[PDB]
């Protein structure tokens, strides 16, 4: 199993940036890690590969001294370092490893954002609570709670609708990431039946610029 | 070594079958063909594997019609579902018999976008509901067939109106929610145009 | 549907003038089975040429192998005449050192 | 990976290339069984096949093959009755298994008309796959006899795996990797002037081999041209890989669990 903790990484023009990829089960010292780039409206292409012994390999069309790969045995994670980042590097990066013993596993994916100047504003997603009317909760006997997120630039977002006990509920429904002035805004909702109408549902949103570093939590009363 | 995918976007109804023709150009004697399903949430998932000297692979709902001389790897789905709406990838790999040392590189393709439209279902009456918080007001529509709906909201003074994104409900119909910023808080009415009938917000109230 | 044969002329061991080797005329990817193969030596066909049995392949096509002990030389030129239904003209593939 | 496949040929009218019915069995790449319409008897093709098997086994399958030869003539006349084709044509059959090195089971049965997929069998659904309207009539004719189709499914699952595992034990000269390749790099030219690095490897067994070219420490993607794994004639195989030279190039070989490295002199 492969998992990339970073969902998005916003880096300033012509600067160094590190991308995370953590392994599960098998150790990095025994296997080889591969790195891929998924360009918008293009093909998924290979970048760099680090062998189990320690040797590094690349692809035709990569300059000498642009990408760096390291796998620490203490932490058991693979990291890709991108030097002198340009506009042509804006893509969803994936880390790969060969499964037992035919298929090839792939990471969650990390989209790269490149800007001219540094972010001089709070790009944290602003939460807005939306409670349904009495007419929908009484006649249909099913409530519909909506969550409104705005004032965020990386645009790479993940919306989860749970309960008091952390478990992903089927039927979560979301729209599209709308572009306003220079920032972005996205909305999502959940329709729960009479069985879980008394249960207090909680909505969790994953983003790079979340408060205190940890994931953002939004509470909805029943 | 290159993988070509002519199909860019394919629209197919539920329960039916869909064939995705993939072409490849390579030189090795022994090789593998990998098919991947990339979810809109950036989730890459393995589906099936096809060997050069191997017989046409079948992994449940997924089956590949392998043409060796023609160099075609067409993947056919037995029965279509709701969760099938994702981007499909066609990959090319080598057949080596040693440790996985950094050389086993997959040659991917352009990709094929699949948008599964709902199956032949009867017409359902649309129910309009409303919700608000300060300046932003949202209107919800549930259980209606087909996608043809002219949803509108009447306001005294409007600042910005956002386009409504339509999503498929697991019940067997469509679901649409529209919102925007308004100066008025206690005066909001909606009129819809679906199945030649108009339903107001006061009908349920 | 008809299939044309893929003729491949080579040697069992690496080329060296003096030491005895085996001449191989490997045909593959042909349909139907009826074929006429004759190993040539400076234009003249060799009287005694040993051959493998008509082998079957997974793609419904057939493949054969013709072998005979020969002494390679810089002056002498070798080839093999192949005659099939698809070949309107009996294709002659020249062997390269 | 190990495999056991049995083939059947059915030529309508014979010419200089006699006979009409030929049935040859294979274990991975080597022939094991031999049967022809000239001499209606099951003959061995491998030295290890002649031994370890009683004369009763050879005699039992002879009468079975004599019956399948008679069935093939009936299927040929039926094909000439349905289709408008009349003269000299080919009717093929292929039954086989692929026992994987991990322990995965894969069974298959196929019928062909003039080197084209006529009817393909599906064991999970217990029904045939028709290619067109003409193939649909024979599909219905075979689908009627339920117990006949169930025998084909039962044979591919338990009997076929047991037959292949018995032959692999009988042939030690199949499991052996006692034949390493001879990788030698040679500079070749076709027309003046052209330069190419030919990484020629010969005298290897099993035919399963991997070759690649590496520039300093990077594989030459979408440039390397590959040859064919050809039989030498003395139970060994040969293969090559060429790359266009320009003013470090290393050839990498993978055979018998040994990684061979060759630097350009
Ligand atoms: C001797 C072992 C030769 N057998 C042979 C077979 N055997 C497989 C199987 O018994 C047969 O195909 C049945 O008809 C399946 O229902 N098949 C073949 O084509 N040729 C042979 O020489
Ligand atoms: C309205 O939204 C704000 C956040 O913007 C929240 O603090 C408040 O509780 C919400 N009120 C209701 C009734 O949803």
């Amino acid at each position: 199993h492969l998992e990339q903790p970073q969902i998005s990484s916003t880096k300033t023009l012509s600067k160094t940036a590190r991308l995370e990829c953590v392994v599960s089960g098998i150790t990095i010292s025994a296997t080889s890690v591969y790195w891929y780039r998924e360009r918008p409206g293009e093909v998924i292409q290979f970048l760099v590969s680090i062998s189990y012994d320690g040797t590094v390999r690349k692809e035709s069309g990569i300059p000498s001294g642009k990408f760096e790969v390291d796998r620490i045995p203490e932490t058991s994670t693979s990291t890709l370092t991108i030097h002198n980042v340009e506009k042509q590097d804006i893509a969803t990066y994936y880390c790969a490893l060969w499964d037992r013993y035919y298929k090839k596993l792939f990471g969650s994916g990390t989209t790269l954002v490149v800007t001219d100047k540094q972010l001089d504003a709070d790009v944290s997603p602003k939460p807005t609570i939306f409670l349904p009317s009495i007419a929908e909760t009484k006649l249909q006997k099913a409530g519909t709670y909506l969550c409104l997120l705005e004032k965020f630039f990386p645009d790479v977002i993940k919306i989860h609708w749970q309960e008091k006990k952390s478990n992903t509920i089927l039927g979560s429904q979301e729209g599209n990431t709308m572009k306003t002035n220079d920032t972005y805004m996205k909305f999502s909702w959940l329709t729960v039946p009479e069985e879980s109408l008394d249960k207090e549902h909680r909505c969790i949103v994953r983003h790079e610029n979340n408060k205190n570093g940890v994931d953002q939590e939004i509470i909805f009363p029943p | 070594q290159k993988v070509t995918q002519a199909q860019s976007s394919v629209s197919m109804p539920v329960r039916k079958a869909v064939t995705l023709n993939c072409l490849y150009e390579t030189s090795w004697w022994s090789y593998y063909i990998f098919w991947y399903k990339q979810l809109p949430s950036k989730e890459m998932i393995f589906l099936i594997r096809q060997g050069s000297d191997e017989q046409n692979a079948k992994s449940g709902r997924y089956s590949v019609n392998f043409k060796k001389a023609a160099k075609s790897v067409a993947l056919t789905i037995s029965a279509l579902q709701l969760e099938d709406s994702a981007k499909y990838f066609c990959a090319l790999g080598v057949r080596a018999f040693l440790r996985d040392w950094g050389i086993r590189v997959l040659i991917f393709g352009k990709g094929t976008r699949v948008t599964v439209e709902p199956r032949s279902q009867p017409h359902t009456k649309p129910s309009v509901f409303v919700m608000k918080n300060g300046t932003n007001v949202a209107c919800l529509v549930k259980e209606f067939y087909p996608k043809d709906i002219r949803i509108n909201l009447v306001s005294s003074k409007k600042i910005t109106e956002f386009d409504p994104a339509i999503v498929i409900s697991p019940s067997g119909k469509y679901n649409a929610v529209k919102l925007g910023k308004y100066e008025d808080s206690n005066s909001v009415t909606c009129s819809v145009q679906h199945d030649n009938k108009t339903v107001h917000s006061t009908d349920f109230e | 549907i008809q299939r044309t044969p893929k003729i491949q002329v080579y040697s069992r061991h690496p080329a060296e003038n003096g030491k005895s080797n085996f001449l191989n005329c490997y045909v593959s990817g042909f349909h139907p089975s009826d074929i006429e193969v004759d190993l040539l030596k400076n234009g003249e066909r060799i009287e005694k040429v040993e051959h493998s049995d008509l082998s079957f392949s997974k793609d419904w096509s057939f493949y054969l192998l013709y072998y005979t002990e020969f002494t390679p030389t810089e002056k002498d030129e070798y080839a093999c005449r192949v005659n099939h239904v698809t070949l309107s003209q009996p294709k002659i593939v020249k062997w390269d050192r | 990976t190990h495999s056991l496949r049995y083939f059947r040929l059915g030529v309508s009218d014979p010419i200089h290339g006699v006979p009409e019915f030929i049935s040859v069995g294979y274990v991975d790449s080597h022939p094991i069984t031999t049967y022809d319409s000239v001499t209606r008897q099951k003959e061995p093709r491998a030295p290890w096949m002649a031994e370890n098997l009683a004369p009763d086994h050879w005699e039992r399958y002879t009468q079975l093959l004599r019956g399948w030869q008679q069935m093939f003539k009936v299927e040929l006349k039926r094909l000439q009755r349905h289709y408008n084709h009349s003269g000299s044509h080919t009717y093929q059959r292929m039954i086989g298994c692929e026992l994987l090195e991990d322990g995965s089971t894969t069974g298959f049965l196929q019928y062909a008309y003039d080197g084209q997929d006529f009817l393909i069998f599906n064991k999970d659904t217990l029904s045939w796959l028709a290619v067109d309207n003409v193939a649909h009539t024979i599909k219905q004719a075979w689908e009627a006899n339920q117990h006949e189709l169930l025998y084909q499914k039962n044979w591919l699952e338990e009997e076929c795996i047991a037959w292949l595992k018995r032959f692999l034990e009988y042939g030690k000269d199949t499991l052996q990797r006692t034949e390493p390749p001879l990788v030698r790099v040679n500079r070749k030219e076709t027309f003046p002037g052209v330069t190419a690095l030919f990484c020629k490897a010969h005298g290897f067994y099993p035919p399963e081999i991997y070759m690649t070219w590496m520039k300093n420490g990077e594989e030459i993607v979408q440039e390397i041209d590959y040859g064919d794994i050809l039989p030498s004639g003395d139970g060994t195989y040969q293969a090559w890989a060429s790359i266009e030279l320009d003013p470090l190039y290393s050839c990498h070989v993978e055979h018998s669990g040994v990684h061979m490295v060759l630097q350009v002199p």
